[PDB]
DNA sequence: CGCAAGGACCGCATACTACAA
């Protein structure tokens, strides 16, 4: 199935920490990421987890929009379910099931997974852009071409569902390969002297075939709004550099941020046992991508409202649109704040 | 699994080597052990040629040339000095040559220098040095710890 | 010859505010960015205080203009001054105000292009007193105090340690073990090393009760202020920052020797201030505790020649 | 997601201040705490946390905390909430296994009982807002960023999605800056008489024509940390306010801090003892810092009736930590790392 | 066949400090006046400028601050073993922030042949700004191995 | 007229699969 596509694009206002598994190795809790190649990544369940979250929080408070509409929960689940309904409102009030909406789209809650699916489907979020320190100008953007890639291979699943064949086309349009050392850099970056950009510890060669990199940009213009998650769009464009598939997986290994943190004691005024430890981060600004897809909703006797892939898609679209979320631990000390952009 | 027994293996070996030297002296065991649980925290923040270095630096003698052979830990004056030079020759051994030609782990460095192997060398073979000597250093320190006086 | 290592419109810049033609108000900038390279005839383009002098017409030409700079701040000084005032009120600290018995330097050796240079504030360039030096000043006080007089007992408690001194005094010296003279200074070293990661076994000696000033302190009681590895101090020591009100008129540097460095000339007004964080009433002794030591020993370096001494 | 109220804590340095990020091999020994990318200085939220409920704590002991106009002993109210568990939550408070009653609440349980249930604040990190640089022509400028005012748009976005109220996002809005490499929108009191000039550090560049921009810059200030910047008046800091590219900020932000020489002198020598020489780095006094801190309902069950409503939170902490002087960093004894807070909303 | 910086800083201090030894293996007091100049040049660097360094280290050598030459600098020339040292710290510096490692290693300096005190002389800030960072980053490494073997 | 950090502490405690088929 999964008749319909929304690509969602994700900004870290603040360092990111989605917890791996056991704490092993040096580095005590690091991100999570692929043994496959290296980079780093965000599984789907995270995702899925925070964005039911949000989704049946916002529902509760009737502030959805529902075909410019805000559906009530108990309104529209008396309309729907009839006479058993006011049981199932019960079973709100205790917490153990979800609102209609929530569960229509979401799937049901633990204790009632045995009558339909999720009507949705969250991809893993992939890194499509990295901060990295430079020498001349500051932090530079950072891709290499098995992102742009992989990027590629999403646009084609995605025309397997919408036949986006423009799309296909457009990224088709772009086809770089720096061999060894070489960058693509914008302006910006560009040091005063004879080529020679400085990223981080390792000094380049720039490539003038730029042109490439403004494609770049305008797919990103097609896919994310026109602002860049709210900045200018053009100003990025001067700052963006591509790199080697080697030199860019050195790059998400060494230059995430390590952080060392203590618990101080009650009275002694120093460390208690068991206080240090240490922590891994994602920068700040990284841009990651997913894929969402919508399938026929499984749910029996949907409502009226939201009884069609476009209806849900189109749900999605207003619900989740320059809104805010909350992803991974740490919340208190203010990590995973991120931007959405659909 | 059979490098994490060589590990395992390795770093009992020597620590139960460093054991052998001074093992009424608990200033030496006491030493070297902090000296094991500390090292690893440096090679994060500052990478393995800076930390091959200060290593280098803190032994106290002219030090001419650099051999990751030589330096016999014992001929160092001070404690201090016996334990770094004690560190300083596994780790590097580690890195050289691991265990041995019919080992598992035959060493990264084909039996050179670590210091020599850094300078000359890619960014590759340094990104995996570091890495091992990472987690050979994590075994040693829960290995000495353990044990060690 | 005033050529700068300084771009060229920065470096004509400087030269045209040298010659007292402008009005930069920031001290610490002007001697610490533009440095007048002076290449006097028949020699290098040296950099010494002497040859900032003789490019100057007089000593006492350029040590108006240096008291000019520093006034010129006037005002933000009392700013600031009020908020520091407003700090340490809120804080609950005792605050009180000595004046240099003589000519006072901190921080001599720091290194600068200058052979000398003095902790000057950044924001003002007014000199200033750091807390660290109070600390460090009343430790070693108390030590001397507290070794003079129970020399004996100290050096008698702790056997052991006194051993281990001298054996490492003999092989820094490469002296005799033998040949460590047990004097004041022995003892001092002693007190010192059991003050630090040593410092379980000072307990033994937790009896003795020093007469400081006109109040007799524990050496529990030092434990318990100054703060020691295990457990942190429970009294704070601020800065010290020259009234507004003396340097309206009163210059508040000076020069000194054809080795030339800034001094702050005797009789400048200092607030110093101590704060209790805990509990622990400890503040009064520490500061009775912080007078004498500024009475006796005082702060700054070659304190040796008089450097350094404060008054009531 | 649990959030509903937020408050912009603006801190205003008056001792040279060090975060503390371990030690290094390179020339500064002690160096402090900066982002990886950017470079710029900055205090994580942890410390912030960290700093907060000790002082909590500290004042709820001795039973200095005035929630509604009313002391908020800790023993007496957690007897009405706990109920019967009250005397085994007392008795573990006092052997400082848990912490106290208003403190679990707030910041969340303890060490022991981590497991219980969640806090209720978020703090944020502190994002550097006004480096205070030497000028040659006046003194002590307020530098910033272009970047530095696109992420406040970005955190005033939150506020404003957070509080339901585009107030803030229409009064951000005005901010587009474009300097140049070697152009400044200086204050007039910064620039240097001559032609329009100003001398900041070791550069001297030319100064761009602009207006209604610092002046909303000043608004903004005005709209949370009441009117006087940290005390003192608002219009001597709208004279002294100037902005530059981001390349030149940062190299400010790496060679404009205080570098120190501490040493330790041996007794028995007198001069110093053996490796005791070192240099450690200091943010310079009178930096605006600012930070955010998000506060959602209470999740601990049977909250006493004073504390149910993320309103209620939100007073709590405005009037406690209002106009307060705090501690941040190391070297606390030796006088550095004190600081002056504002809120405001 | 990528080499960053890093390699290149070491083998370049390695080489320098190396060459010290060998060369005036007798003269210990050229060695612990050289290893106290290392040890004290960031600090002037980071107090004053690259700039007012370079002078600095000029004038301690007898020579005009306004022309220089670091390739016609040989430091076996000075006689005081202050001066020897000075010129040897002046001459490493110099040439480090000209060539760096070498035109076929990665890096090979940032002025592109030309005397930096010249550079600082005639460039924008941030040029200097940069070329302080290069010389800051290579004194901490040649310091580390001063120390370490001389 | 030279001196050149050094040790403490180095993830704890809890959760540790449920229901259908």
């Amino acid at each position: 199935m999964f008749e319909k596509a929304v690509v969602f694009g994700l900004y870290s206002i603040t360092p990111v920490h989605a917890g791996s598994g056991a704490e092993l190795s040096v580095i005590d809790l690091p991100i999570q990421r692929e043994r496959h190649t290296g980079f780093p990544v965000i599984w789907g369940q995270s995702l899925k987890g925070v964005l039911r979250s949000r989704f049946r929080q916002l529902e509760l408070d009737e502030k959805i929009e529902v075909e410019s509409q805000k559906w009530k929960w108990k309104e529209k689940t008396k309309e729907v379910l009839k006479e058993k309904a006011d049981e199932f409102i019960k079973k709100v009030e205790e917490r153990k099931r979800d609102p209609l909406l929530t569960e229509i789209v979401f799937g049901p809650a633990t204790d009632g997974a045995s009558e339909h699916a999720g009507a949705v489907s969250v991809g893993d979020a992939k890194i499509l852009l990295f901060p990295v320190r430079s020498a001349k100008g500051v932090f530079a953007f950072v891709t290499s071409p098995i992102v742009i890639q992989r990027l590629k291979e999403d646009f084609e699943l995605v025309s397997e569902i919408e036949n986006d064949i423009e799309l296909k086309q457009i990224l088709s349009r772009f086809k770089v390969e720096l061999s060894n050392n070489e960058t693509i850099a914008g302006n910006a970056l560009i040091l005063n002297g004879e080529n020679k950009v400085i990223l981080e510890d390792i000094v380049l060669k720039v490539k003038s075939d730029s042109n490439v990199i403004e494609n770049l940009v305008e797919v990103l213009k097609t896919l994310f709004g026109d602002n860049f998650f709210g900045k200018p769009i053009e100003s990025i464009k001067e700052r963006i550099a591509i790199v080697s598939d080697d030199v860019f997986k050195s790059f998400t290994r060494f230059s995430t941020e390590i952080v060392a943190r203590v618990r101080i004691d009650a009275e002694k005024g120093t460390v208690a046992r068991g206080g240090l430890w240490y922590e891994e981060f994602l920068p700040s600004d990284t841009l990651m991508y997913s894929l969402i897809a919508v399938g026929s909703p499984k749910k029996e006797n949907l409502p009226k409202e939201v009884d069609n892939t476009q209806k849900i898609v189109n749900v999605l679209k207003v619900t989740f649109n320059n809104a805010f979320l909350q992803i991974g631990g740490d919340e208190t000390v203010g990590k995973g704040f991120v931007k959405v952009r659909a | 699994r059979e490098i994490e027994q060589e590990r395992a293996s390795f770093a009992f070996k020597v620590v139960s080597d460093i054991k052998d030297k001074y093992s009424q002296n608990k200033k030496v065991q006491g030493k070297y052990s902090s000296y094991a649980e500390k090292a690893p925290t440096i090679i994060l923040n500052n990478g393995l040629g800076a930390t091959l270095a200060f290593f280098l630096s803190k032994l106290e003698k002219p030090i001419d040339d650099v051999d990751y052979k030589s330096i016999n830990p014992e001929s160092f004056g001070n404690a201090e000095n016996i334990a770094y030079a004690f560190l300083y020759k596994h780790l590097s051994t580690w890195l050289a040559e691991g265990n041995g030609k019919d080992s598992a782990f035959s060493g990264l460095t084909n039996g050179e220098d670590p210091l020599k192997y850094i300078m000359e060398k890619t960014a590759i073979d340094v990104a995996i040095s570091t890495e091992e000597a990472l987690s050979i250093l994590n075994w040693i320190k829960k290995f000495a710890k353990a044990m060690l006086e | 010859v005033v050529k700068y290592p300084v771009n060229s419109e920065l470096a004509n810049y400087a030269e045209k505010f040298w010659k007292k033609e402008l009005a930069i108000y920031n001290l610490s900038l002007i001697l610490n960015k533009m440095t007048p390279f002076v290449k006097r005839r028949s020699e290098s383009y040296k950099s010494s205080l002497s040859a900032v002098k003789e490019i100057f017409k007089n000593v006492d030409d350029f040590q108006n203009f240096l008291n000019s700079v520093l006034r010129r701040s006037l005002d933000e000084y009392r700013v600031f001054f009020e908020n520091y005032e407003r700090l340490f009120n809120s804080f609950s600290s005792k605050i009180f105000s000595m004046r240099t018995k003589s000519r006072l330097v901190v921080g001599l050796g720091d290194e600068s292009v200058y052979e000398t240079s003095i902790r000057l504030h950044r924001n003002y360039g007014v000199p200033y007193i750091p807390g660290s030096a109070l600390k460090g000043v009343a430790k070693h006080y108390a030590f001397s105090i507290l070794a003079r007089e129970n020399g004996d007992e100290i050096l008698r408690i702790y056997e052991s340690v006194k051993e281990d001194l001298k054996a490492r005094i003999a092989k820094r010296d490469k002296i005799k073990k033998n040949d460590v003279p047990e004097d004041y200074y022995l003892t001092a070293a002693v007190i010192q090393e059991l003050f630090e990661k040593k410092f379980d076994e000072l307990g033994a000696i937790r009896n003795t009760r020093v007469e400081i000033g006109d109040t007799v302190i524990s050496v529990g009681d030092i434990v318990k202020i100054f703060g020691t590895q295990k457990e942190e101090g429970s009294v704070i020591f601020f800065d010290a920052f020259p009234t507004p009100e003396q340097l309206k008129d009163k210059p508040n540097l000076e020069l000194d020797i054809p080795i030339f460095f800034l001094t702050v000339p005797a009789g400048v007004e200092f607030t110093f201030a101590v704060a209790s964080r805990d509990l622990d009433d400890l503040a009064e002794k520490a500061e009775k505790l912080l007078k004498e030591a500024l009475k006796k020993f005082g702060v700054g370096a070659k304190t040796s020649l008089g450097y350094g001494r404060f008054d009531a």
